[PDB]
């Protein structure tokens, strides 16, 4: 999933941006990423 | 014969011409009168 951020392969933000865009794009898959754990672990916790 | 043509088709309607299945010259289009602006949107020009 994108997230927001301009594309889903984390490499291919890389090739695009220089870094500093990078650094402000990789956050929304980061952030998105991350937060998708946590509902996902919570799901576990939850089932668990 | 892009770069270096003489009269190029006006902005209303442009010229397309495809390049293809070729060696990118891009090591050559270093030593030219160069550019008034060189750019890239979506990739780091170094990367051509």
């Amino acid at each position: 999933s994108n997230f927001g951020a301009i594309s889903s392969v984390l490499n291919d933000i890389l090739s695009r941006l220089d870094p500093p865009e990078a650094e402000v794009q990789i956050d929304r898959l980061i952030t998105g990423r991350l937060q998708s754990l946590q509902t996902y672990v919570t799901q576990q916790l939850i089932r668990a | 014969e892009v770069f270096n043509a003489t009269r190029f088709a006006s902005v209303y309607a442009w010229n397309r011409k495809r390049i293809s299945n070729c060696v990118a010259d891009y090591s050559v289009l270093y030593n030219s009168a160069s550019f008034s602006t060189f750019k890239c949107y979506g990739v780091s020009p170094t990367k051509l």
